[PDB]
Order: C-alpha cells, then sequence, then structure tokens
C-alpha cells in the first residue's frame, strides 16, 4: 500500500 | 493547496550547478585548493570534466612513481575502508589530524557500497597531489574494473560525470601501491598475506600496473582474510580456500606469526572486513605481547544499516591509539543512483491498475 | 436528449457495458462519480493514487467524474498506444496539467506513494537530483520528452 525503498 | 512548482522543503540545500574550473581548483603554483574542493563536494557540487580528469591523472602519475611496498615513517594515521562515505571521510580528517601536518596511510577501498565514491577519489587524489610525501594511498580489492562494474562506482561515474572519468579512475587505480612498511615494524596491506609471499621482497617483485588477477600474490594482498577462528589454532593449514570471498585464502595465526618472525615485523595492519567497533585486534604474539594482526574499518554506519563505529590508528610517541568516531549525516540517494521516476513508475502502473480493475469489476 | 460525445477505443457494446457499471457506482444517480462514491469500494480506500486518477479523469475540474470523463479516462488505460500509456503516467506526476513535471508536484506525488518510508528531507534531495539529471533544456522542470528519455526502456498498464 506504500512504495518501499529497494 | 501546496505549490506544484516551488520546492516543498525549501531549506534543504540544493546542489549547485556551478562546476569548478581549473583556476578555482588549482592555484598559480599548481597546488590544489583542498578547502575550496571540500566545501564544493560537501554541497554535492561537481567539477568540470577536464578538471576532474586533471586531478585523477596528476594523482595517478604520483602513484606510478611509488614502489609496490611503501616505506612510511611514524607518526602516521592509518585508515581502513572508506567505501564512498565522503561525509564520513570529512569527520575522519577532523579525527585523525589535518593532512597539512599529519602523515596519512589509507589501506584502500575508497569506492563502491557508498554513493559518494567519486568525491572520495577526487578529494583524496587532490590531497595526494598537495601532500605527495606525507599522504599515502594503498590499493584495495574494490579499486579495480571488475568490482566497480559489479557494484555502483561504474554507474556513479556515468551519472555524475562520464565514462572517461571512470576509465581514468581505473588506470589510476592500477598505479596504487600494494603495501606499506610502516616504521620498519608493521606490514600494512588491505587484505592480508599470501602463500606465495614469504618475504617483503616478494612484494617488490610484483607487477601491480594491471587489473588484479583472479588468483596469485597480488590477489591475496587485496582479498585474503584471517580465519574466522583466528587464534584458536584448530586449522593447522596456514592458507585455506576463502569460501566467503570466493577467491584468495584464509590465513591462520601460525601463518601470520611465521611471517612476522621471518621478516622481523611486529604486526600486520589490514582492513577489508567491517567491524562493529571500527577495529579488531587478534591474538598477540608470544614474544612481544602485541596483537599480531589488527583490522581497521573507517566506514561508520556501514551501508547506513550496520550502525557500527569507525576507527583509525594514530601511531605516535611509541603509542598506537585507536581513534573511534561515529557517522555523519549525508544527503540521500536511492539504491544504484536510481531516479524517482524509474523507482515509482512500477508502483504507479500497479496501483492505478488495481484501482481501475476494482471500479470496472 | 441530445447525444453524448466522447473519444475512446471502445465499441458500442463496451460503452453500454461501462454505462451499466457507471450507474452502479453512481450511488445517488447524480450522473457523476464523487470521491466518496469512489472511496465506497473497500479496495480503493488504501490506494494512495486514487485522488490523482480522479483528478486526471476530471477533465473539466468540477471535482467529480461524469460518464464522458469516466469513459475517456478508462480508454487511456487499455487498444491504446505506447505513448498514450506513457503519457498517462506522465499525467500522474503533472498535478497542474501544464505539460511539465515541476519540483513541487513531483515531491507531492511521491509523498503520496512513499508515505513515511522516507523523510521529507530525503525525498526532497532525490527529487532535486532526479530533475537535475533528467532536465536537458535547463528550465528546472521535466517535459514529456525528457520524461520518456528516462523511463522509455522500462516496459503493465492495461485493464479489461
Ligand atoms: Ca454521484
Ligand atoms: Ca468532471
Ligand atoms: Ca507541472
Ligand atoms: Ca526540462
Amino acid at each position: 500500500e506504500d512504495l518501499e525503498v529497494p | 493547496k501546496l505549490s506544484t512548482t516551488d520546492r516543498v522543503v525549501k531549506a534543504v540545500p540544493f546542489p549547485p550547478s556551478h562546476r569548478l574550473t581549473a583556476k578555482e581548483v588549482f592555484d598559480n603554483d599548481g597546488k590544489p585548493r583542498v578547502d575550496i574542493l571540500k566545501a564544493h563536494l560537501m554541497k554535492e557540487g561537481r567539477l568540470e570534466e577536464s578538471v576532474a580528469l586533471r586531478i585523477i591523472t596528476e594523482g595517478a602519475s604520483i602513484l606510478r612513481q611509488e614502489k609496490n611496498l611503501l616505506d612510511i615513517d611514524a607518526p602516521v594515521t592509518v585508515c581502513g575502508d572508506i567505501h564512498g562515505q565522503f561525509f564520513d571521510l570529512m569527520k575522519l580528517f577532523e579525527v585523525g589530524g589535518s593532512p597539512a601536518n599529519t602523515r596519512y596511510l589509507f589501506l584502500g577501498d575508497y569506492v563502491d557500497r557508498g554513493y559518494f565514491s567519486i568525491e572520495c577519489v577526487l578529494y583524496l587524489w587532490a590531497l595526494k597531489i598537495l601532500y605527495p610525501k606525507t599522504l599515502f594511498l594503498l590499493r584495495g580489492n574494490h579499486e579495480c574494473r571488475h568490482l566497480t562494474e559489479y557494484f555502483t562506482f561504474k554507474q556513479e561515474c556515468k551519472i555524475k560525470y562520464s565514462e572517461r572519468v571512470y576509465d581514468a579512475c581505473m588506470d589510476a587505480f592500477d598505479c596504487l601501491p600494494l603495501a606499506a612498511l610502516m616504521n620498519q615494524q608493521f606490514l600494512c596491506v588491505h587484505g592480508g598475506l599470501s602463500p606465495e609471499i614469504n618475504t617483503l621482497d616478494d612484494i617488490r617483485k610484483l607487477d601491480r600496473f594491471k587489473e588484479p588477477p583472479a588468483y596469485g600474490p597480488m590477489c591475496d594482498i587485496l582479498w585474503s582474510d584471517p580465519l574466522e577462528d583466528f587464534g584458536n589454532e584448530k586449522t593447522q593449514e596456514h592458507f585455506t580456500h576463502n569460501t566467503v570471498r570466493g577467491c584468495s585464502y584464509f590465513y591462520s595465526y601460525p601463518a601470520v606469526c611465521e611471517f612476522l618472525q621471518h621478516n622481523n615485523l611486529l604486526s600486520i595492519l589490514r582492513a577489508h572486513e567491517a567491524q562493529d567497533a571500527g577495529y579488531r585486534m587478534y591474538r598477540k604474539s608470544q614474544t612481544t605481547g602485541f596483537p599480531s594482526l589488527i583490522t581497521i574499518f573507517s566506514a561508520p554506519n556501514y551501508l547506513d544499516v550496520y550502525n557500527n563505529k569507525a576507527a583509525v590508528l594514530k601511531y605516535e610517541n611509541n603509542v598506537m591509539n585507536i581513534r573511534q568516531f561515529n557517522c555523519s549525516p549525508h544527503p540521500y540517494w536511492l539504491p544504484n543512483f536510481m531516479d524517482v521516476f524509474t523507482w515509482s513508475l512500477p508502483f504507479v502502473g500497479e496501483k492505478v491498475t488495481e484501482m481501475l480493475v476494482n471500479v470496472l469489476n | 436528449s441530445y447525444p453524448l460525445e466522447m473519444c475512446s477505443h471502445f465499441d458500442a457494446d463496451e460503452i453500454k457495458r461501462l454505462g451499466k457499471r457507471f450507474k452502479k457506482l453512481d450511488l445517488d444517480n447524480s450522473g457523476s462519480l464523487s470521491v466518496e462514491e469512489f472511496m465506497s469500494l473497500p479496495e480503493l480506500q488504501q490506494n494512495p493514487l486514487v485522488q490523482r486518477v480522479i483528478d486526471i479523469f476530471d477533465t473539466d475540474g468540477n471535482g467529480e467524474v461524469d460518464f464522458k470523463e469516466f469513459i475517456e479516462g478508462v480508454s487511456q488505460f487499455s487498444k491504446g498506444d505506447k505513448e498514450q500509456k506513457l503519457r498517462f503516467a506522465f499525467r500522474i506526476y503533472d498535478m497542474d496539467k501544464d505539460g511539465y513535471i515541476s519540483n513541487g508536484e513531483l515531491f507531492q506525488v511521491l509523498k503520496m506513494m512513499v508515505g513515511n518510508n522516507l523523510k521529507d528531507t530525503q525525498l526532497q534531495q532525490i527529487v532535486d537530483k532526479t530533475i537535475i539529471n533528467a532536465d536537458k533544456d535547463g528550465d528546472g522542470r521535466i517535459s514529456f520528452e525528457e520524461f520518456c528519455a528516462v523511463v522509455g526502456g522500462l516496459d503493465k498498464m492495461v485493464v479489461d
């Protein structure tokens, strides 16, 4: 539901 | 409604578009102004390509004139892995003394892992030009074409500068010396020993002006590690295959002691391995009561996750003082220097799809 | 009643089928879809890009999505062109719809997606550096051509 740091 | 054009967090410093020219970096006598360079690089500022290439080539020429094994006298500050942590490198010079009056010896690994590797190269090479006889730089296992292309230094040079700057760094890394004899007491390398290196003259006879081969003495200088149970002599084999690195060897406590006694040395100073306290001392020698091996790691909060301290060895007045220091704030980079569009676009197409299929079901 | 004009790639049966779905979503039968009617679907309540898609569909800017805006918006996300799918993603970031991605709107659109996974200072830094490395004409903003030069080779935006 949220963009995560790769 | 928030402004769609103005920067939201205005007070955050914006990296300058001005690129330093030759007259701004080098004075009329050819000495680089490291104070101007330091302030500009800390603002994420860049240099003109011809100026950056001049620093790299002039520094490489100085390194090419040095021997494989350096003869360094005390006092001196010995430093471990940096790994592109430029803003931690600034704290290191505050902690180890100003290079204008302090002798320095770096054990390599200036690039990769960190996202400010070219700034570390440009600033250390400028200090090498400014202090050619008091600041010394050794080669690490990362100062090579293979590891910089596998990691992010090759990409970093393509983003901030150009591939010509990368190729110039690769030729400059070929000129880096491999070892240092400090005060005729300590052997200073990046990784460690080699089964094909038994005397100090075996280092002098190496051809270092090349990419480090996958095996051999030059490879072991940059890659070898001590045994995981160093000191607890359970593995009688002096050199065993290093399964952690996929190359080179593990060296044992009797292996180091045999080298120290045959070469009349007190200890071996190396880096290559991260330590939580910024350093690690191994089993002392029987005759001296001094640690036979010392690891130095000068990258605090390694990869911004380890939360480890860093350290440098400040050897002076017959005292080797281990100087610890914590990390410093630095501007943020996405992994592998990825922009926000490439990062967020798969998330955009995913979430817009999830929304539309649910409103059309 | 005068006929309705719209621009889409749907045939008559698909338009009628989307009309029945439109009436179902129109809970008050007002002829337009409000944000509350979009948020009535539980699957959209945690989607951080709902308001951006609604603002993109809302071509007249009245705040709600009528049937024409509904048809044309869905049409741009399905027999579509490669540039059309890449321009729809461009419109996600272009909040003010001027044809250029500016620093402020790029931060806000990213802030909707990242939430608290990044601090505001960190997001502002990577927003600044992204525009610095992607701006080619030196105007401080990202045009559609400059946007395509970055995410062109990235190949996922189709519905049924
Ligand atoms: Ca309605
Ligand atoms: Ca509308
Ligand atoms: Ca805009
Ligand atoms: Ca532009």
